[PDB]
RNA sequence: GCAGUGGUGGCCGAGUGGUUAAGGCGUCGGACUUGAAAUCCGAUUCGCUCUGCGAGCGUGGGUUCGAAUCCCACCCACUGCGC
């Protein structure tokens, strides 16, 4: 049935090492910028506004945002060794505007890196998929600390039933909803109510969370497919 | 053989399941434990011949470039500040310690393969788990009249019709042997027709095979008794490697040797047709001489490579036991089918069924179709792949691997006369009619008296 | 050689080789062959399975209905017996020799004439049974399969394959054994005109003569996509010289102060399968495929009674 | 059976004593792109204590600090012979 007890165990342990030879294969050539970041989100729109960005990837989601307004401070937080170092080979790079660490968003804590109650919107874009389930409120609450509060979270991520989730083979399954990748990376598809519940047991208040619907077609080979990503905004509660 | 990493804990293996199917098949235990010991060690000694194989190529780099430049706890940078000299004298050390742990290494590894190679297959859990054949061997269809009772065996049946040769056969062969002649001949070939027309209308792809395999090869489709004692070697001009094959089954299992198949025209089925060369043939009593245990017989064989995945390759075994089962049936041949027990399987099978027929003459059943379903316990040592391309990280999976004898015609032709026999010859079989000539389409007669009167 | 009868049109050319036209039905599986037996090992697959199995009932047939009793012989002889039917040259050049247990001296045969031969040995045959015909079926082992260029690869030499024989002990008195060894060259020749194979017929010279053969005609078939002949029978009449070493006397009583008189055994090939399958292929082909033969199409399966069609390009 | 030329990865095909076994072709998965893809990014022999190191160019050996490259044997092909 589902994989082996002792591959999830090697996968959970190995989840660093495996981003990580992901960036040395892949280089930054497999993820592409997002643009549409600043238009979705009602905040980002165009004083001082410090943000975090945990899982930065090797940029792809902060470069666009950053280099679109120029009055925003940036923290970049990554497991990842070559993906720092990417980030920070970047010719976009300016140590005034961004400030790039490495942290594992479970076992570290934000607060040897960013001054607590600080940041002023955190962004999870496809970040919270590779975490296992079940480790996944120690970054809400690793996270939970560095939040103004008054400040919110943003979160992109995966959705139930999305294609993706449908084209992996039986042999690719760790449980309900959760995958894993030829390369070792994994996936989880959230559901509105999962999510909901795993943000109100660290000490959030929600906003928004509805999923948004999309497809991919290739006319070449005439496929047009569904796609369902869960987009949310939480917030902390101010008193 | 099985998966190595079947036994080594530290990965997702269990050896205390080894143990448990080596109890079950009444095999001995503790190989389990001389294996895992054996191979704990090899992957150390393994580790340590790696080392020093990195070691000598960084000399012989550091070398090169000092050379081209125009000039053991040995690092990169170490190395860097040697005269060549030098450097050759540690690799004369890295010389005689890579030849010392070579030694080691070839002698682990031998002895774990000799541990592995007599390591039988898992089980399927539908196999009756036992030592006593004759007792607890699970029957499980009937078909036919096997009660009924009739004159003669097949041992005078066959000189009644003057099909049968055996004092002139001996005198040129020796023990067993003998010409098959006249009527026999005629009908040995409708069965070889009927089998292949057959086996062709359900998808087999008809192949002859060659006769002599080489030992290099035979080794990978063969066991070590079978090999040591029951097969016959061949020998040219020179000398030599060549052994008469025991089945079709085994140069067809090394058809597809060393391959990536795809996994679309994955479920390939191969009618075999063959002469087999057996050297032991022990007689227990009168009804199994004649042409019953012979040295040399035409036989038909089922073979078809699986995919290991969905429960396809235990799907393709029923579908295999069910043609042979369809084959006896239409010949109007009554049969049981029967369960072996786990102490009478061989190394490869994970599950055996046999096809037994009713002999009404001898007032016995002998077992007609043997079907196995040896999973990937030969695959993986033939190294059929299952798909074409390898993944980044999983490892290599192997093709299954099934059987079924679908006629030997010695044995078939001795049912069918047993079973057709009249107080005045021979009924030939409904199915038969169209391959015999004119004249023996009806009734093959009684020419000779019978031996025994 | 003399040239003693022409039968067909053996000047027709045509395109492809037996080398070529054996992979473009998908019948030949040359290089796995070789993997698994060594040089010149093959597998035979699919359709030319069946028309193998095809020839050997219409030959067996043929033979049949003209008095001859098929035999299926023993693959190995002991060594005591084989030296009585072969020469030395052969054992040490062609004859395989098989080892059992314990280290038997037994030989895979050559042809299925030389169990046949051993089948009457140290026998008082009745003058009244005499023209004792048999139809030798077996599979016959070689060593020698060198080769002469491409047109004989393939199936054409090789170590292991089925062959039809005729075999007569005859009497040896009125020039009864010439009789008949014409009679054999006639069934071997109406068994290739009903197959529509064009030949001639060879008188073998007396320099190329085994030593226990008195005549040899050799029946040599037109190859078209080879542009040869190709020998495909071989008759040949031993009179008494293995006879007298077997021990096969022709009365069943002796006369007292007389010499006994041994039967004269005559030999002849029908069919060898590989050679005659390389012959229809060559003979028979089209631009679509090997038109099937008139006289094998009611021994072929049915999707294979009107054209072997070609599946692959040739190499 | 001799007396010549040959044998590269799933396939073709480079390879020049210091490769990363090039380039293709095939196959397989991953895709998060709002500037989505009539495509992009990769993987694709074996082994080990796996971001690396080791082994592997028909198979075995030799020479060399170092061989896929040079030598030998065997095996299997092709070209000429014997048969
Ligand atoms: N538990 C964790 N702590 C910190 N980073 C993590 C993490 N789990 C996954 N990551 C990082 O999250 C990244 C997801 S790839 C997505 C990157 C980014 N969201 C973008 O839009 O480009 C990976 O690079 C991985 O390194
Ligand atoms: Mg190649
Ligand atoms: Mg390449
Ligand atoms: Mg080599």
């Amino acid at each position: 049935t589902l994989v082996s007890d002792f591959k999830q165990q090697k996968l959970e342990q190995e989840a660093q090492k495996n981003w990580d030879l992901f960036y040395k294969r892949n280089s930054t050539n497999f993820f592409k910028d997002r643009h549409w970041t600043t238009r979705e989100f009602e905040e980002l729109r165009s004083q001082k506004l410090t943000m975090l960005e945990a899982g930065c990837g090797v940029g792809n989601c902060l470069f666009p945002l950053l280099e679109e307004d120029p009055n925003i401070f940036a923290y970049a937080c990554d497991f990842s060794p070559r993906a720092i170092e990417y980030v920070k080979q970047n010719p976009l790079y300016d140590t005034e505007r961004c400030k790039v660490f490495q942290c594992d968003l479970t076992k570290d804590d934000l607060l040897d890196h960013v001054p607590p109650e600080s940041v002023d919107v955190v962004m999870l874009i496809f970040v919270l998929s590779a975490v296992h389930p079940d480790k996944m409120h120690l970054v809400l609450q690793n996270i939970y600390k560095v939040l103004k509060p008054g400040k919110s979270v943003l979160f992109r991520d995966y959705g139930l039933y999305d294609h993706a989730m449908l084209r992996f083979k039986a042999s690719s399954k760790l449980g309900e909803n959760f995958y894993v990748r030829q390369d070792g990376t994994r996936s989880y598809f959230f559901t509105d109510d999962f999510l909901a519940q795993l943000f109100m047991d660290t000490g959030y208040e929600e906003v928004v969370n509805e999923y948004v619907f999309r497809e991919t077609v290739n006319k070449k080979e005439g496929l047009c497919v569904p796609r369902v990503f869960l987009q949310s905004k939480f917030l902390k509660p101010p008193k | 053989v099985l998966d190595l990493d079947l036994f080594r804990v530290d990965k997702g293996g269990d050896p205390a399941l080894i143990r448990e199917t080596q109890e079950k098949r009444f095999k001995d235990p503790g190989l389990v434990d001389q294996l895992v010991k054996a191979d704990s060690e090899w992957r150390r000694c393994r580790f340590r011949a790696d080392n020093l194989n990195k070691l000598k190529n960084l000399c012989s780099k550091t070398i090169g470039e000092k050379m081209k430049k125009k000039e053991d706890d040995l690092t990169a940078d170490a190395l860097a500040n040697l005269k060549v000299s030098q450097i050759k004298k540690v690799r004369l050390l890295i010389d005689e310690a890579i030849l010392k742990c070579d030694a080691e290494r070839i002698k682990l590894e031998a002895e774990r393969f000799e541990n592995l190679r007599e390591i039988g297959n898992l089980l399927h859990p539908s196999v009756p788990i036992s030592n006593d054949e004759d007792v607890d061997n699970k029957v499980e269809r009937i078909w036919g009249d096997c009660t009924v009772r009739k004159k003669y065996s097949h041992v005078d049946l066959v000189v009644m019709v003057d099909g049968f040769e055996g004092e002139k056969g001996a005198v040129v062969a020796g023990s067993r042997g003998y010409f098959l002649k006249g009527v026999l001949v005629f009908l040995e070939q409708a069965l070889i027709q009927y089998a292949l027309r057959t086996l062709g209308s359900r998808g087999y792809i008809p192949i002859y095979t060659p006769f002599f395999m080489r030992k290099e090869v035979m080794q990978e489709v063969a066991q070590l008794s079978q090999f040591d004692e029951e097969l016959y070697k061949v020998i040219g001009k020179g000398s030599d490697e060549k052994y008469l094959i025991a089945t079709s089954e085994q140069p067809i299992a090394a058809l597809h040797r060393d391959e990536w198949l795809r996994p679309e025209d994955l479920p390939i089925k191969y009618a075999g047709l063959s002469t087999c060369f057996r050297q032991e043939v022990g007689s227990h009593g009168r009804d199994t001489r004649g042409i019953f245990r012979v040295h040399q017989f035409e036989k038909i064989e089922q073979f078809v490579y699986s995919s290991p995945h969905d429960n396809k390759s235990w799907e393709m075994f029923e579908e295999m036991i069910t043609t042979a089962e369809e084959f006896y049936q239409s010949l109007g041949i009554p049969y049981h089918i029967v369960n072996i027990v786990s102490g009478s399987l061989n190394h490869a099978a994970s599950k055996k069924l046999d096809l037994e027929a009713w002999f009404p003459g001898s007032g016995a059943f002998r077992e007609l179709v043997s079907c196995s379903n040896c999973t990937d316990y030969q695959a993986r040592r033939l190294r059929i792949r299952y798909g074409q391309t390898k993944k980044m990280m999983d490892k290599v999976e192997f093709v299954h691997m099934l059987n079924a004898t679908m006629c030997a015609t010695t044995r078939t032709i001795c049912a069918i006369l047993e079973n057709y026999q009249t107080e005045k010859g021979i009924t030939v079989p409904e199915k038969l009619k169209e391959f015999m000539p004119p004249g023996l389409q009806e009734l093959i007669p009684f020419v000779k008296p019978a031996p025994i009167e | 050689n003399k040239v003693e009868r022409i039968w067909g049109d053996c000047t027709v050319r045509k395109k492809y080789s037996h080398v070529d036209l054996v992979v473009m039905v998908d019948g030949f599986e040359g290089e796995k062959g070789a993997v698994v037996a060594g040089s010149r090992g093959y597998f035979l697959k699919g359709v030319l399975v069946f028309l193998e199995q095809a020839l050997i009932q219409y030959a067996l047939r043929t033979l049949g209905s003209r008095g001859y009793i098929p035999i299926y012989t023993p693959f190995f002889m002991r060594k005591e017996v084989m030296q009585e039917v072969a020469q030395l040259s052969q054992f040490d050049e062609e004859l395989y020799k098989v080892i059992g247990k314990g280290s038997d001296e037994k030989y895979l045969i050559a042809t299925s004439e030389q169990p046949i031969a051993a089948l009457h040995r140290d026998e008082w045959l009745r003058p009244e049974d005499l023209p004792i015909k048999y139809a030798g079926l077996s599979t016959c082992f070689r060593q020698e399969v060198g080769s002469h260029g491409r047109d004989t690869r393939g199936i054409f030499r090789v170590h292991q394959f089925e062959k039809i024989e005729q075999f007569v002990y005859s009497s040896p008195h009125d020039n009864k054994s010439w009789e008949m060894f014409e009679e054999m060259i006639t069934t071997a020749e109406e068994f290739y005109q009903s197959l529509g194979i064009p030949y001639h017929i060879v008188n073998i010279v007396s320099g190329s003569l085994n030593h226990a053969a008195s005549k040899k005609l050799d029946l040599e078939a037109w190859f078209p996509g080879s542009g040869a002949f190709r020998e495909l029978v071989s008759c040949s009449n031993c009179t008494d010289y293995q006879a007298r070493r077997l021990r096969i006397r022709y009365g069943q009583t002796k006369k007292m102060m007389d010499k006994v008189e041994f039967v004269h055994m005559l030999n002849a090939t029908m069919c060898a399968t590989t050679r005659t399958i390389c012959a229809i292929l060559e003979n028979y082909q089209t631009e679509k495929g090997i038109t099937v033969p008139e006289k094998l199409k009611e021994f072929m399966p049915p999707g294979l009674q009107e054209l072997i069609p070609f599946v692959k390009p040739a190499p």
